């Protein structure tokens, strides 16, 4: 009789959620993000011009 | 992506102070020549953008003024942002003229 | 299962002595059982003294 | 969230009937001076909007009228609506003429 020996679990899953999430084509927070940020990165939010 | 923000303001200057009345906001393509002359060789780009919507061929003149080339710019660094460029920081708007719809 | 092989290992330890009482008894079957071959043995006095 | 939603409509009136030529719907900030006094103490709101949008300072008047402190009311509650807020519910559109574009 040998005594059963002992065994790790280590963690696994084939998709982690990041890569579920990362599954789908488009994400609406970052087009969102992209899309608002867009105005602040390729132009002035914050210059007056008055004439 | 090589596109323009053409975008065009009607603009009411009234009897004392100015109002704005549409910004007809819109995403243009660009030539392939254009690209690959002036935007992958020289840097540079266009004020001009030739382009059809509304199956309709249009240009837009950056700052209504005559043709030029602008140099390309890098875009000011905002937070997680790649690298990305515009030739104009601003956005033209009418000069102010009394009663007006410019 | 360690519990079980405790006590087989007392169970072996402690049918011994009925397997010594056996050997007094019937030393040609014993001896035989114990080596494995049928095998006649004759008075062991302490120790069994066999023949194939 | 204070904002004011500026919308402005190009209408055509016909001799028979009228039509649309652009509602150019814009959400406008509010000053923080503006939230402070006549939206928290007092409840109610400017019939006007002091903003900057694409590089310019613009104001829309509510009806096309002169500056009043409209009063805010409750929003009508629909299905599955939080508690908001709104001085308007219609929405003003020009009165017809004839042959103009309003």
């Amino acid at each position: 009789i040998t005594m059963l020996e002992d065994h790790e679990f280590v963690p696994l899953e084939v998709y982690t959620r990041h890569e579920i999430k990362d599954s789908g084509l488009l994400d609406y927070t970052e087009v969102q993000r992209r899309n608002q940020l867009h105005d602040l990165r390729f132009a002035d939010i914050d210059t007056v011009i008055h004439a | 992506m090589y596109y323009k923000d053409v975008t065009v303001s009607q603009v009411w200057f009234g009897h004392r102070y100015s109002q704005f009345m549409g910004i007809f906001e819109d995403r243009a393509p660009v030539p392939f020549e254009e690209v690959i002359d002036k935007i992958n060789a020289k840097g540079v780009c266009r004020s001009t953008a030739k382009y059809v919507r509304n199956n309709l061929e249009t240009t837009a003149f950056h700052r209504d003024d005559h043709e030029t080339d602008m140099e390309l710019k890098p875009a000011n660094a905002a937070t997680r942002t790649s690298r990305g460029w515009h030739t104009t920081d601003l956005k033209y708007n009418p000069s102010r003229v009394e009663a007006f719809h410019r | 299962l360690g519990r079980v092989a405790i006590a087989w290992c007392e169970l072996q330890n402690h049918e011994l002595t009925l397997w010594n009482e056996a050997r007094k008894l019937n030393p040609n079957a014993i001896a035989s059982v114990t080596v494995g071959r049928r095998v006649s043995a004759r008075m062991l006095g302490d120790v069994m003294a066999v023949s194939t």
